């Protein structure tokens, strides 16, 4: 099992609408989450269910899909986001990341 | 037992055993816990209906019944109705793990054995988290031309005394390890006989209050 | 709350670490775990797991035969046993805690983390 | 007489769950075990009266 | 607030828990504070040992679809109680030892499942706390006469669910009991620490205490009790030895004097309560900072 | 924070050939307000809360009433200022309570 995430990196500016999608390689229909990962720091979480907003963050993300399709997007990038986004799954005992992506400076 | 004529006494009109016996080998039967000084009020299994010797009788007594049949020659007074408990008395430092004792029941015979090596067991239960280096023993019942195996627990270095009841239960030294069922009679075949089983006495329940000194 | 980790730093292929995690500020004895591990300039994956009540453990395919999980629920801590590296155990590792509280009885599911603490690198 | 009826006391159930206090938290869960060791506490300290 | 006294003294902990400020002269019992890291002591009787597992699963489906709340109850909820049929009749056990495990496979985050005690004498869990009957047989259906144990699925900081139940009809006796697990070699007939104070489970009597080896030859029995009931002793039915059994914090008696510790007699031979000078009477021990120059 | 916990209760001796009183009545649509049923036994999770006993019982002769049954408190007392730290009513057996 595992999951694609493509682009592997992307830069962008103040105020778009950047989109990644994590290809689970498999049906997994609600079981996922994604994390915030600011360069030097450890991982922070940032969705859960693939649709729960973690309260420790502002909620201007959002994602959603069923199937492989699922999803994560931001509705305007705000100046500080600059991070890497890696997504999991919770399905099964094996569970395994994604190769990741970002958001860039510009 | 041994010497006296009394140890192996005869007992009263009645049933009674006698004041001055000095209970060596008869331990009081437990369920739970044994006492180890006071005074009990209990029924126990000291009403005798015939009390025999093994030792120095040259009888052996072949197989023994609740009801009577099967008596070896036992001496003071006897009583003639079925009993409900029998007990076997054992020598000094004597032991069981030198051959085989046969419950038979209505639904059919039943062994009862203990030996470490596996070769005399076949079907061995599997019993897990045991110490594999050292002895237990095991239960062979028989369904008429049918037989099964299983494995029922340990017994000391030591026995002193062996009763059965007639609904199964099963007392060494003072504590009932098991329960076997329903049994119409029993037997004690192991080797060097007349020393290793000194008397056999017949009984049945009766009210008693006992001095206990030393769980004795 | 607070987290931390401790016990990383280079040894020979084949060696041995004593991993370490401690944890304050929740009930560590009912919460689920799972060490996961980044290798330099890789992805993350996840090396190995434990529920509250420790009854039993979960090992990656390619972590199986080498690393071992416990903790003690006494004083809050938290480890990797690690034994016979190969050469691609150089990595940063985190002791991830489990979102979800468990009876202290239940083996549960898990597998959606919160809190993660500083860090810690190792290499062969 | 007096020693003997007192010790004879701590076998009393007072119709709690069991009469070993130890027994009653291997039986049972801690919002539940203490209504049921209240019972042994009060008959108690009614044998010490 | 008039005045107030820290309890972190010795006089001052006699001082809290006789519940006054000013003590009179005399002899006072106290008891020592237990040790709370507690190995644990298991004896029992090698017996026929065949085992069973009443493995209970729970687990509940969330709606997927246009709705996508999360702090809502779920569409449906199987339970199960692993071979269990309706229609073939109650489970229960009929091997000596048996153990209960609870499965919860609920799969969503920030989500649990949980089983309450009820109205029952024991809770599913502590079955593994060897513990007695004669027959327990468990069913998902309501069983008569029986005890009703309610299940739940809690939310973190949320309300609460009941999602179910579970019926057990108990009879206690000596026929069965439950144990935590079949283990992997580790053997249940003697495992016992010394010299320790430990939580014990001997000869299914359990309790705190310390074993130590014996001197004794008691032939007959295997647990010797004292009137109260509490466990005196033990045997061993392998070599047979006896093994004594002894509280590990037993009553001291503190001698105050002008408000003040001067001594205390103690059941052994060591310098408590951190008196520099110990002596031994007749009877007991007397710890105290006297030099025995004295007259009245 | 306020709930009401509205319990209806009507019923109706059959209407057709027999016209009886002393046997018993046919139809027994008692209504728990907001118990969808398909969510839970109803949980009240409001501050404060009471109860209201209605019954729209037409046939004269004929009058409703609850009773208390093993529970710790009754249906019309708990408005005396009654504390619980959770309280869940259904139509359905809610397993481990009182009726
Ligand atoms: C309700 O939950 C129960 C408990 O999990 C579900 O029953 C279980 O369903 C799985 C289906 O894969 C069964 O596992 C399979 O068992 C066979 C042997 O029977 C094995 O060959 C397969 O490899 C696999 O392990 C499991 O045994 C079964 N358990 C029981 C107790 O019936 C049930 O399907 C769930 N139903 C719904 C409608 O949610
Ligand atoms: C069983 O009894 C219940 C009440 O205990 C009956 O429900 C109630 O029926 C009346 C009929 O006049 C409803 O009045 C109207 O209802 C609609 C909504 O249902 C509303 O928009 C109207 O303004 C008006 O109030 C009454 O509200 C309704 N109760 C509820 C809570 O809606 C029911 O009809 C009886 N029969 C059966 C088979 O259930
Ligand atoms: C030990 O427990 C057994 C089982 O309860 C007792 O067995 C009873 O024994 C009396 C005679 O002592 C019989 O009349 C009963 O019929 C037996 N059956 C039952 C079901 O109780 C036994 O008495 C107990 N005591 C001892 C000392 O072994
Ligand atoms: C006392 O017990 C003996 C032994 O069980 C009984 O002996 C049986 O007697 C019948 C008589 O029809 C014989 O067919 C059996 O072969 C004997 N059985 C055994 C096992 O030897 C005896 O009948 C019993 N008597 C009383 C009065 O109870
Ligand atoms: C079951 C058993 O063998 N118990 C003890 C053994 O552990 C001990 O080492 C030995 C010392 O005499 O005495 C016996
Ligand atoms: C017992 O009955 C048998 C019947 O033959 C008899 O021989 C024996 O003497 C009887 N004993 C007593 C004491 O009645
Ligand atoms: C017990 O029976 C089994 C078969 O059930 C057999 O292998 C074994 O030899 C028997 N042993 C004795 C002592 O009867
Ligand atoms: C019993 O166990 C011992 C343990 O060392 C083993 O050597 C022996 O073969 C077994 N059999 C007998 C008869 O002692
Ligand atoms: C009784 O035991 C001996 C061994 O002590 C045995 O040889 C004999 O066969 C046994 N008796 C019967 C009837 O099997
Ligand atoms: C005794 O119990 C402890 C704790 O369960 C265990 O670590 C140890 O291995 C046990 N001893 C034996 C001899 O199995
Ligand atoms: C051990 O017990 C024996 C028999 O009662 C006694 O003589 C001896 O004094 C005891 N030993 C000790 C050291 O207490
Ligand atoms: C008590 O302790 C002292 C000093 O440690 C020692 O000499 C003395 O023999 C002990 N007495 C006993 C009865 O153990
Ligand atoms: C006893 O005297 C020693 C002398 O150093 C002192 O440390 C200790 O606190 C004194 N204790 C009491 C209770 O008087
Ligand atoms: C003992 O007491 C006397 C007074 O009663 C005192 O003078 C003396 O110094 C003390 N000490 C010794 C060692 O005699
Ligand atoms: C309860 O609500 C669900 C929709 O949420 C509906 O399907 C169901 O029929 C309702 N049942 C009742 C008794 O109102």
């Amino acid at each position: 099992i595992q999951m694609t995430q493509s682009p592997s990196s992307l830069s962008a500016s103040v105020g778009d609408r950047v989109t990644i999608t994590c290809q689970a390689s498999q049906d997994i229909t609600t079981y996922l989450n994604w994390y915030q990962q600011k360069p030097g720091k450890a991982p922070k979480l940032l969705i859960y269910d693939a649709s729960n907003l973690e309260t420790g963050v502002p909620s201007r993300f959002s994602g959603s899909g069923s199937g492989t399709d699922f999803t994560l997007t931001i509705s305007s990038l705000q100046p500080e986001d600059i991070a890497t986004y890696y997504c999991q799954q919770y399905d099964n005992l094996f569970l395994t990341f994604g190769g990741g992506t970002k958001v860039e400076i510009k | 037992c041994v010497g006296h004529s009394e140890n192996v006494f005869a007992v009263e009109s009645g049933g009674y055993i006698p004041s001055n016996f000095a209970f060596n080998n008869w331990f009081l039967l437990t369920n739970t816990s044994s006492v180890v000084d006071g005074v009990v009020r209990s029924f126990q299994p000291l009403l005798l209906n015939c009390l025999w010797s093994v030792s120095g009788s040259q009888f052996t007594t072949g197989f023994v019944y609740f009801n009577g049949t099967g008596r070896g020659a036992c001496k003071g007074f006897y009583s003639n109705a079925s009993s409900d408990v029998i007990r076997y008395n054992i020598n000094f430092e004597e032991n069981l793990r030198r051959g085989t004792i046969l419950f038979k029941t209505s639904y059919g015979a039943v062994v009862f054995y203990c030996t470490n090596n596996t070769l005399v067991s076949g079907d061995a239960h599997i019993p897990s988290g045991t110490v594999l280096g050292n002895f237990y023993c095991f239960v062979n019942t028989t369904i008429g031309n049918e037989t099964t195996s299983a494995f029922v627990g340990a017994l000391p270095k030591t026995v002193r005394e062996f009763v059965i009841s007639r609904t199964g239960h099963f007392y060494i030294n003072g504590y009932r390890y098991f329960s076997l069922g329903d049994v119409e009679a029993v037997n004690f075949n192991v080797t060097n006989a007349a020393t290793t089983v000194c008397t056999v006495a017949l009984a049945s329940y009766a009210d008693v209050l006992v001095n206990v000194s030393q769980t004795a | 709350v607070q987290l931390v980790e401790s016990g990383g730093g280079l040894v020979q292929p084949g060696g041995s670490l004593r991993l370490s995690c401690a944890a304050s500020g929740f009930t560590f004895s009912s919460y689920a775990m799972s060490w996961v591990r980044q290798a330099p300039g890789k992805g993350l994956e996840w090396v190995s797991a434990i529920i509250g009540s420790g009854s039993n453990t979960y090992y990656a395919d390619s972590v199986k035969g080498r690393f071992t999980i416990s903790r003690d629920n006494a004083k809050n801590t938290l480890y990797l046993q690690m034994n016979s590296l190969r050469a691609e155990d150089t990595a940063v590792y985190y002791c991830a805690k489990d979102t979800t509280p468990r009876p202290l009885y239940s083996s549960g599911w898990y597998g959606s983390f919160d809190y993660w603490g500083q860090g810690t690198p190792v290499s062969v | 007489n007096s020693l003997n009826h007192l010790t004879s006391q701590l076998r009393q159930n007072f119709q709690a769950i069991s009469s070993s206090i130890q027994a009653i938290y291997d039986r049972l869960d801690p919002p539940q075990a203490d209504q049921q060791v209240d019972r042994l506490i009060t008959g108690r300290l009614a044998a010490l009266n | 607030i008039a005045n107030i006294i820290y309890c972190n003294s010795v006089i001052n902990r006699l001082r809290c828990d006789q519940l006054s400020f000013d003590v009179p002269d005399g002899f006072y019992s106290t008891s020592p504070i237990q040790p709370v890291e507690l190995p644990v002591s298991i004896v029992s009787l090698p017996v026929y040992h065949k085992h069973t597992f009443i493995v209970l699963y729970v687990n509940f489906e969330h709606r997927r679809g246009p709705g996508k709340c999360y702090n809502c109850r779920p569409a449906v909820i199987n339970i199960t109680l692993a071979n269990f049929n309706e229609t073939k009749g109650p489970l229960c056990v009929d091997t000596s030892h048996f153990t209960t495990q609870f499965v919860d496979n609920v799969k969503l985050a920030r989500w649990s499942a949980s089983i309450n005690t009820g109205n029952c004498p024991f809770s599913f869990g502590k079955v593994n706390n060897f513990v007695k009957f004669g027959s327990v047989c468990f069913s998902l259906k309501d069983i008569p006469g029986g005890c009703a144990m309610p299940i739940m699925a809690n939310l973190v900081n949320s309300k609460s669910h009941n999602i179910g139940s579970l019926y057990v009809s108990w009879s206690d006796g000596d026929v069965i009991t439950g144990v935590p697990k079949p283990v992997e070699g580790v053997s249940s007939f003697m495992n016992v620490t010394l010299n320790k104070c430990t939580k014990y489970n001997i000869y299914d009597v359990s309790g705190v205490g310390v074993i130590r080896i014996s001197n004794d030859t008691f032939l007959n029995g295997i647990t010797y009790t004292s009137t109260s009931g509490n466990l005196l002793g033990f045997k061993d039915v392998t070599n047979g030895t006896i093994y004594s059994i002894t509280p590990c914090n037993p009553p001291d008696q503190l001698v105050v004097y002008q408000q003040a510790v001067v001594g205390a007699m103690l059941s052994e031979n060591f310098t408590s309560y951190g008196f520099s000078n110990v002596v031994e009477m007749p009877k007991f021990f007397y710890a105290s900072n006297g030099t025995y120059n004295c007259t009245d």
